[PDB]
RNA sequence: AGCGUGUGCCUACCCUACGCCGGCAGGCGCGGGUAACCCGUUGAACCCCAUUCGUGAUGGGGAUCGGGGAUUGCAAUUAUUCCCCAUGAACGAGGAAUUCCCAGUAAGUGCGGGUCAUAAGCUUGCGUUGAUUAAGUCCCUGCCCUUUGUACACACCGCCCG
């Protein structure tokens, strides 16, 4: 019945991981029609994880300082991202989102503690919703940094990261901090 | 015989006015479809892609605005709309109904029947506005 | 020599409301709103002092404070004097300053040599 | 929108070495005295598409664009466009090109020097003439 | 000395307006017509009855 | 390194242009530009032809944003 | 959109609709308003929708300069501001170091007020669009309380030994 932007339904995306699951959102009632939504999800702790991940990506698109009000410019950027993600590999285009989430997040961080000037860290784990917040700014700052001085748009710099987040490729880079966060994170251990 | 709410963001007070109709629901004299940001289309839209065309079907809305912004009035119109369809069948149909209604409305989005309440706050001396402060030097 | 396609001598016996025409939009503004009673009295001392110079000799410099008077073409040749602030500095008037005030020739101030620099 | 072949690559107008495959507008901004503005209204004047770019233009509306610079008071181009308007010698309104206006701005700083005046002299320091400041910018290039 | 010395034009400008209670004539608050200076002001505002109220 | 394109029309891109363009399912005015290597004024304006010639279908068409996929 | 301001003891000094003439900055009349009565439905800007441009010191960026034109003033030269052509520099996201901030917040984006004959890159308010992260600690910088060491107390910026 609930169709994001009209088009793209619901009832087919699987999430895999348990990790994620009561984390991200939309798969029964989390459907809604368009990803502005205005509502306060930041009036408490924890609250956000019931928010539309489709809104979490929106949000974090906008980062940059000459764009930080801009919420219409970059649903725009997410809905035509939704139809190269579709032409590119030919499936439901909200499954790859959760399949780009589950992917990209770091499972084992490093904390930093030392003197000035001095760092010895020491690795320890990371809570499922850091892993999706740390999984969607690897995503837009990937889509942000590839599309500066470039020929190709938002749109597809979007894309061509939101798919190649999910086959897990090494030319994303999402996947490749995730696993440099990972590789200095088991050199202390 | 004809119902008067209104809905409300942040400055915008669009006022919803219904009475027995067929089902022309016009903003300020023209369609839901030709209001300008039509990225939120489906914004306004969801009152009526929600509940169906046959509980609009009786009634006839011409929606007033005015004030704020283009997205404060997108969330005014929206929340006029559910609050008269609302004050409509309470007042001219059963509660049941009333209730099955809002229900539904509840579930989706608790915006379109209760107001948001937060407006801008003020600029204080010392920055550059409510909370930030300007930038200070040393020695 | 010209000045805007017609030479000085025409200027000299240009009238009042027509070689208006050809300044630019300061001076033609500044002619339209008059010249005040003390600067009518400068290019009477310029007259004064032009008619009574020998023929083959410069007039005497004359000292003025008026450095907003515009260089009319009725004012060539003449030694004017206007003051700095400090000094009356010698001006002599040539043909091809006829727009400018007399307030730019004499400059106000020393121009800059730096030192050592102290402590900064 | 086919293959062009006769493709003029480098356009030599008036001692300047111009693109030819930039647009027709934005080409002719290249030389010195035409900017953005004043070659949109040549074009306009001369009756061509603004679509097409430098490369496929024909020798007669290639002379033809030159000639309306050369003279532009015949084809109805106001006054308020020219480059210089009302001259200081001889009262004349015109467009100065690319070489004639180092040509022209010499003679006109240069008339400023003779005279010894406040902007010819404050030319000749090589500081700020416009009334600037000149405590703490302007230090580039500066010793 | 009679066309001069109250001679020059004071007819606007920072030194043809001056406190009313002060005859100074930095700082000055001419809105609404109080014409005070900033200090002055701020002595006699509860006699006027500006009060602060945020 | 610096982008050497063309502004017009080329006899071999030409080739290029007319056959595997129906063969991408995506075709964008900044995909064209980084195969073919053209400018973007040709892979905006080339490109709105071929809707007129009925081989390439119309996806989506935005100010920012052009998305064209092949038919069937 | 929202907060506002508007013919003034000395005191000159305004908010301006509308018609005509001007590319425009402006110029003429002609009305309203001591104001919830008029400017004013305050027909704001980002935002939104179409065309062009196509990763290059480019049409980004506008400094610095040469000519004109117009208002303010008694006076505009060491450019008061404003308008039109033309010129088109640095700058490719910034080292050591450092600032502010928890929700209609930051940031963007304009608008009023003060200053004001002329005039805001300032400040003081107002709206509009509108987030990321946190809901914790004493690591740093500091404040504080309790025990406690002091040969300190114009008080560690102390007192003092060669
Ligand atoms: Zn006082």
């Amino acid at each position: 019945d609930i169709k994001l932007f009209g088009k793209w339904s619901t009832d087919d995306v699987q999430i895999n991981d348990i990790s994620l699951q009561d984390y991200i959102a939309v798969k029964e009632k989390y459907a809604k029609y368009l990803p502005h939504s205005a509502g306060r999800y930041a009036a408490k702790r924890f609250r956000k994880a019931q928010c539309p991940i489709v809104e979490r990506l929106t949000n974090s698109m906008m980062m940059h300082g000459r764009n930080n009000g801009k919420k219409l410019m970059t649903v725009r950027i997410v809905k035509h991202a939704f139809e190269i993600i579709h032409l590119l590999t030919g499936e439901n285009p909200l499954q790859v989102l959760v399949n780009a989430i589950i992917n990209s997040g770091p499972r084992e961080d490093s904390t930093r503690i030392g003197r000035a000037g001095t760092v010895r860290r020491q690795a320890v784990d990371v809570s499922p919703l850091r892993r999706v917040n740390q999984a969607i700014w690897l995503l837009c700052t990937g889509a942000r940094e590839a599309a500066f001085r470039n020929i190709k748009t938002i749109a597809e710099c979007l894309a061509d990261e939101l798919i190649n987040a999910a086959k897990g490729s090494s030319n994303s880079y999402a996947i490749k901090k995730k696993d440099e966060l990972e590789r200095v994170a088991k050199s202390n251990r | 015989q004809s119902v008067q709410v209104f809905g409300r963001k942040k400055t915008a007070t669009a006022v919803a006015h219904c009475k027995r109709g067929n089902g022309l629901i016009k903003v300020n004299g023209r369609p839901l479809e030709m209001i300008e940001p039509r990225t939120l289309q489906y914004k306004l839209l969801e009152p009526v892609l929600l509940l169906g065309k046959e509980r609009f079907a009786g009634v006839d809305i011409r929606v007033r605005v005015k004030g704020g912004g283009h997205v404060a009035q997108i969330y005014a119109i929206r929340q006029s709309i559910s609050k008269a369809l609302v004050a409509y069948y309470q007042k001219y149909v059963d509660e049941a109904s009333k209730k099955e209604i809002k229900d539904i409305l509840i579930q989706y989005d608790r915006t379109l029947l209760v107001a948001d309440p937060r407006r801008c706050e003020s600029k204080k001396f010392g920055g550059p506005g409510a909370r930030a402060r300007y930038q200070k030097s040393y020695r | 020599f010209t000045y805007r396609g017609v030479d000085l001598d025409q200027l000299l016996d240009m009238s009042y409301e027509q070689l208006m025409q050809l300044y630019s939009a300061r001076q033609r503004r500044r002619l339209n709103r008059g010249l005040r009673r003390k600067q009518h009295s400068l290019l009477k001392r310029l007259r004064k002092a032009k008619k009574e110079a020998p023929p083959m000799e410069k007039p005497e410099v004359v000292k003025t404070h008026l450095r907003d008077m515009i260089i009319l073409p009725e004012m060539v040749g003449s030694m004017v004097g206007v003051y700095n602030g400090k000094t009356f500095n010698q001006v002599e008037i040539k043909p091809e300053m006829i727009g400018h005030y007399l307030g730019e020739f004499s400059i106000t101030y020393k121009p800059v040599k730096h030192g050592r620099p102290g402590i900064g | 929108l086919v293959i062009p072949e006769k493709f003029q690559h480098i356009l030599r107008v008036l001692n300047t070495n111009i693109d030819g495959r930039r647009k027709i507008a934005f080409a002719i901004t290249a030389i010195k005295g035409v900017g953005r503005r004043y070659a949109h209204v040549v074009l306009r004047k001369a009756d061509i598409d603004l679509t097409k770019r430098a490369g496929e233009l024909t020798e007669d509306e290639v002379e033809r664009v030159i000639t309306i610079m050369q003279n532009p008071r015949q084809y109805k181009i106001p006054d308020w466009f020219l480059n210089r308007q009302k001259d200081v010698k001889d009262g004349k309104y015109s467009q100065v090109l690319a070489n004639g206006l180092d040509n022209k701005l010499r003679e006109d700083l240069e008339r400023l020097k003779k005279i010894r005046a406040h902007r010819g002299l404050r030319h000749f320091w090589g500081l700020r003439v416009r009334g600037q400041h000149t405590k703490t910018t302007g230090r580039r290039g500066r010793t | 000395h009679q066309q001069l010395y109250w001679s020059h034009p004071r007819k606007f400008g920072q030194g043809s307006r001056s406190c009313r209670v002060c005859s100074n004539r930095h700082g000055l608050i001419r809105k609404y017509g109080l014409n005070m200076c900033r200090q002055c002001f701020r002595q006699y505002a509860k006699d006027i009855g500006f009060i602060k109220l945020d | 390194d610096k982008l050497n394109n063309l502004v017009l029309f080329d006899k071999a891109t030409y080739d290029k242009l007319c056959k595997e363009v129906p063969n991408y399912k995506l075709i964008t005015p900044a995909v064209v530009s980084e195969r073919l290597k053209i400018r973007g004024s040709l892979a905006r304006a080339a490109l709105q032809e071929l809707l007129s010639k009925g081989l390439i279908k119309l996806v989506s068409k935005h100010r920012a944003q052009v998305i064209y996929t092949r038919n069937t």
